[PDB]
């Protein structure tokens, strides 16, 4: 449409001057002269007819004075039914060599939030077969869900656990997009899904869709992955009646990428570094994933923690973004215990009597009691030692410790570098299990019996054998 | 016969305690000390941003 | 002198357990 | 959480002057700001973008005059005008527990009194969480 | 004599540019145009004919282009016998619908600070009837007083018992000044202090002067108001021979209110964020408050300690300019303790054996060490029991509890939250008292019957009524 | 140590791109990067003399970019590409110990595996001193 | 307090130049600084007003400088020069009794010994209230 | 470079530069050796290293000036080397007490030519520019000995930490960002 000239080239921020025709904001640009595709974004009016934009890729040879196009529309993606069993980039590319995309119609990749007349408040219960969060903090349909953890504490098995257990059994699609991470894994997940049958190279019956940007692309492309991803969730949830799956992993690198470019962009940072437009940008991703009077989206996201701080301003903010939190600790997978979730420490929105029903919210509410009080007796043990409690206090801390040792279990996913078996276990046996444990029914039995198994069945049997 | 054995047991008691109160005042030093340069850091920054902004 | 030296009364002043177990005695 | 910075900015004051209506005509009226934190998050977004100079952890130098020319309008008016009045219950939440903090050290000198929640007591079965020990009414 | 144009309005701070006259720093300059009245102050020469200035209320509604008057002079105040009974603004304006203050004379609020060789040497007690205040601390006449503590300790109750004990009693005249606090309560006082007659509507036999600015101002006219309150002393300590009193609520709001200009007028903050020229202001408005050899000013300040912390810039540059402190503590309070005074942290310079005597000196001295030996034994007591004690050991630590006791008071502004009457105690029974726990007369009573209550006499008379309905 | 810090910074890709000359040619190869902390502390003394906004630690925002390229390029190929390999040992070094620090956390979440190495086996004669309670491989 | 800055940073100097009239002539003397913090608070003043970078708690970079010039005045001389003397007495305030501030670690470098002064022994009856364990004269 | 003890000047033959740059790759040493001073305790257990660097963690009395002097004596004895002596941030009272006591042990004399140390001060009242380069001046005189000679020396430091300290003030002299704990961006390379 028009013609520029770039003036300024600093890291990945280019500044292009336009004679006539200045294009407005958000709109994308061609680079004239190069071996591969480049696009541009314009973000800023300076003046004096010159724009200030952010790059999709790497912009090492660029020469000034060279020349840019203009296109008209912002970023657009090829979206419909034959993105099932594909591989996509950030600007819709197919890496998986197997040809073009054939698709009827596109869409641009920023939109704006559902209004406030198309919200739904329904209300329902997902069961995963996961003691620890059927118990404690149960998951809902149609909701968002978050993991924390920190560094090496297991999201990912999370993730791919719930995967194996939840994707499966599902009749509708499902989506996962990756942001900053291994590109091996993405490789073991491609070959183990070709594998079980979700992607079917000869017909037309997978049920799952892949976008990845990894941790090896330049700032500019990690920045703007996800909206690819919610595009293709979108379209599956309007045009068509479906319910999706969404899986997001490690949505914190969408900001850290963020402040690589604020600097560039001359602005003055906030604090600890960070830009100062840091909730609104995330407020404007986040209210997008929701469910609404056509369809119902599910999500599944693993946030990440700078050097072991829950007070960071950037994992501080996504707590008011959730229906049901699940937070990891360090210290009890240095016990031993996995997975590694603390229970006085996650919460869940449907966690009342008139939705689970009684029976369930009062061994939930008895359980989080007892483990509470054997926490404020640590400092008396620590030093004057056991021998100064009284009867009741050793019958709570046996009792504490017994009930710490049965909210582990052993994952399928794992089964390969651990040499046990997976377990799955109804909701029913987990409320009767601690239902039995709360009433004293096996004060006989050692500590060490209710370790990595299943159902309570399998306590006495390695009790009896453990004799 | 019973007095002694309750001495020479309050003995031993007393020395594991202290032993038990060396190991926590051990990590203790540590974790202050990484808070103490941390403030330091923390508040060299601020005045730096505030004097360049003008 | 670098280091942290301790004083009378700092047993009470955290307000810990053993605070609470000494008033209540 | 999806609008402007100015909206958040400017949205406590005219829920304020809707409330005073019904102040000057003889009747009584109850008005709640749900956390107030996330409006001095936006006002230091629209400040910093104006290009005045940071604070301390860049809030800008005035937030106590944010929040102290709001808390005001809530009076008791004698018969010569009417007998109407008005009531404030703001929201404040605070980071692991820490009440010493720059931003609600200078909310606690404003108001009347106070209620403090735990997670402790909450956990223990004492709901609502109330702590009587520590809170009160002047 | 000139005239100017506004050029330039950002947050509260105003660029006036004139063309014929420049005037000199701290002057008034007056806009037109405005219904009300708003008022401008000259703080800084930009050059190119231009200033940079600092407003009295709200800016709103200002254009660029507007045309502004110099007066020619810093702000005037009325000044006088006129003004007893009357609540006026930061500039001098009447705020209690009565009419107009007509007065003869008026005063600027920018003076200089007394010489060296008018200074006066003299020191005498003020006994006010508080046992802790007049056991550990003595007041003196013509001296500076602080206040120091926390939010919600009780600084407001002590200073408003200190009023009505000391005040009513006093030949002189008093002066109020409120900076930066509640309206609620410069209601309450207004209204208090008319049923106990101090203020007349009908006659002309008032004793005190009132000025206010609250914390609903902006931050120019919060720093401001204590100048004006002590502008209006000095006439009655030097221009008539008579002793004044003067009261101040949170003197701290004057520190704080000079930290929110400081970066639009170009500058780099210091510490913990605030403005270079902290301790300059604050001892240039601290030097007017003495006695001269013309008059005596008896003043008492109320300080605002943040987060309990006294290591703060602001409340650490302030002791060095007190006689005697006061410290109130959250940790006392939480034990039922009124009022919540530090026995072990509070200071007076005239604690010498030559001014109070060697009787008074050795009862407080002796008082403080026991309360400094009680601390160290409760460190034994956390991990052996409190049975596992020598007797020595358990008699020092019933003294102490019972002398902890003692030392609280119901006051008589307090009766709505007590519930009891107040007392008033002279300094005879405060020492006497003392001195008979500790030789130990009262070795077989029970700690309650030394609780609330005012002289020795009254513990004995509450046992026998606790043994009666026991 | 004497060499300039551009020096100390570009060294680690030359050796890799020589490394990567074998891999791409069916052949087998190994690297080993002595000390990344020395290259991020070269790079922040780099960045703040370009009046950069330091943050933690006064480090740069694009530490982990840093690093994050550089381990990105071992690989093991597949047969159509020629079937070459690449294998890299990184070293880093803590303090007193502690492991939850900015880099050890951010190089920790990208390879593939740890071994530790105490000091108290290292004194009291276990050599190697190996903590295999923690030491895993994928 | 009610003078300007530099009369409170010329005060020192002025009192030194005094004494060193004696040392000169065979005689003795012998000098009292009082609050030597205030002297590097009105120091910090006129730097910060000036524009200078700030460093440290905002103090200049040249803090050490300026008091070690000062009490390096203070000498024994030998026969030839006549034999004069001059005595130094600097007195510094501590904040919660920190002794690895700013200002107390430069003035402790340049002096030759300390008498420490404590609080709790002077409600126990130990009058001076002088800590034998931590005062030294080399 | 100049005299500040009031004998005259300083008569040489040769001037050298003060900024030089280190060895280069192919003049190292690639075996390790033991430098044998003469005591029992530190030839025992804690032997030093030939062109190595030692900490010396110490105060005062503990006899740590009397330690210096015996090195000297030991090493000018064994195996016919000299010494510098590097004071950086030096007190003066102190300074002078230990040029008055190496005259009477006999390390330095002042009637022939038998001396066996040279010293270089660079005291506390100076800009922190001249205390920051002191340490290439003591330098710079043992690499004459070493490389005109070919002999063995010993170089003594006052204090290294004071030697950090100078250098960190002048970076903020020059305005330049500080790093963390209010350090100079440029500490390891300096
Ligand atoms: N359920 C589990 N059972 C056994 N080991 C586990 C489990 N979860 C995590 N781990 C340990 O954690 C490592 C994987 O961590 P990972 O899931 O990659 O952490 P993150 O998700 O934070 O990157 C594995 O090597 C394994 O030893
Ligand atoms: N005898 C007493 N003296 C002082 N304060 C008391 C007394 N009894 C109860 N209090 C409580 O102490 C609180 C102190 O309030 P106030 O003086 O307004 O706090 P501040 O000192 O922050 O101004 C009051 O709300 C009151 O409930
Ligand atoms: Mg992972
Ligand atoms: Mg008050």
């Amino acid at each position: 449409a028009a013609t520029g000239r770039i003036v300024a080239v600093i890291g990945a921020v280019v500044d292009v001057q336009f004679d006539e025709g200045l294009p407005p904001i958000l709109n994308a640009l061609e680079v004239q002269g190069r071996e591969t595709r480049l696009v541009l974004e314009v973000a800023q009016h300076l003046g004096e007819s010159t724009v200030r934009t952010i790059a999709m890729d790497g912009t090492e040879g660029l020469v000034r004075g060279q020349k840019v196009l203009d296109s008209g529309a912002p970023i657009k993606i090829p979206v419909g039914p034959e993105t099932l069993g594909r591989i996509m980039n950030v600007i819709g590319e197919p890496i998986d060599e197997r040809g073009p995309i054939k698709t009827k119609q596109f869409a641009a990749i920023h939109a704006e939030a559902p209004e406030f007349m198309e919200m739904s408040v329904e209300q329902e219960i997902l069961v995963t077969g996961i003691k620890v969060v059927d118990l404690l903090a149960p998951y809902a349909k149609g909701g968002k869900i978050g993991l924390f953890g920190g560094a090496g504490v297991g999201k990912t098995v999370l993730i791919m656990e719930l995967i194996n257990n939840v994707a499966k059994a599902h009749g509708g699609y499902s989506v996962f997009a990756g942001v900053g991470e291994r590109t091996r894994e993405g490789n073991d997940l491609y070959h183990e899904m070709i594998e079980s049958g979700v992607i079917n190279l000869k017909d037309a019956t997978s049920k799952v869709a892949l976008v990845y940007g990894q941790m090896n692309e330049p700032p500019g492309a990690r920045a703007r992955v996800a909206l690819t991803g919610l595009t293709v969730a979108e379209y599956f949830r309007d045009q068509e009646g479906q319910d999706v799956l969404l899986f997001i992993d490690n949505i914190f690198r969408f900001t850290q990428a963020g402040s690589e470019v604020s600097a560039l962009l001359g602005r003055i940072p906030s604090a600890v570094g960070y830009q100062p437009t840091l909730a609104t940008d995330m407020g404007t991703m986040q209210e997008r994933i929701t469910t609404t009077k056509k369809g119902s989206i599910t999500s599944v996201q693993a946030i990440y923690v700078p050097a072991d701080d829950l007070t960071d301003p950037a994992p501080a903010t996504t707590f008011a973004h959730l229906d049901a939190t699940t937070v990891l600790s360090r210290a009890i997978a240095e016990l031993g215990i996995y997975p590694a979730v603390d229970p006085l420490d996650s919460t869940s929105r449907i966690m009342d009597p008139n939705i689970v029903g009684s029976e369930h919210y009062d061994v939930a509410r008895g359980v989080q009691k007892i483990l509470q009080d054997y926490k404020s007796l640590q400092d008396i043990i620590a030093i004057l030692g056991m021998d100064e409690l009284s009867e009741e206090d050793k019958l709570t801390v046996s009792r504490a410790r017994k009930i710490q040792r049965f909210l582990s279990q052993p994952f399928q996913v794992a089964e390969v570098f651990t040499g046990h078996l997976g377990k799955l276990v109804p909701l029913k046996e987990t409320i009767k299990g601690f239902q039995q444990i709360l009433a004293g029914e096996y004060d006989h039995l050692p500590e060490q019996a209710f370790y990595m198994v299943g159902p309570i069945e399998e306590a006495v049997a390695k009790a009896d054998k453990l004799a | 016969e019973s007095t002694t054995s309750e001495q020479s047991a309050r003995m031993t008691a007393m020395d594991n305690a202290s032993k038990n109160a060396s190991e926590m005042i051990d990590k203790l030093t540590l974790t202050f000390n990484r808070t103490r340069q941390a403030v330091i850091t923390k508040e060299l920054i601020e005045i730096i941003s505030g004097a360049a902004a003008l | 002198p670098e280091g942290v030296r301790s004083g009378a009364g700092a047993v009470r002043d955290a307000g810990g357990a053993f605070g609470k177990k000494e008033q209540a005695d | 959480a999806s609008d402007a910075a100015p909206l958040q900015y400017l949205a406590p004051y005219s829920g304020c002057s809707m409330g005073e209506y019904f102040r000057d005509n003889g009747k009584h009226a109850l008005i709640i700001y749900d956390d107030l934190s996330k409006q001095a998050v936006a006002y230091r977004q629209m400040s910093l973008l104006l290009r005045r100079p940071p604070g301390r952890e860049a809030y800008p130098g005035d937030v106590f005059y944010l929040h102290s020319r709001l808390l005001e309008r809530a009076a008791k008016m004698n018969d010569a005008f009417g007998g109407g009045s008005l009531t404030a219950l703001p929201v404040i939440e605070t980071q692991a527990g820490d009440v010493s903090a720059y931003i609600p050290t200078n909310v606690i000198s404003i108001t009347d009194g106070q209620i403090f929640l735990e997670t402790e007591l909450f956990y223990k079965g004492i709901r609502p969480a109330i702590n009587v020990g520590l809170s009160v009414s002047r």
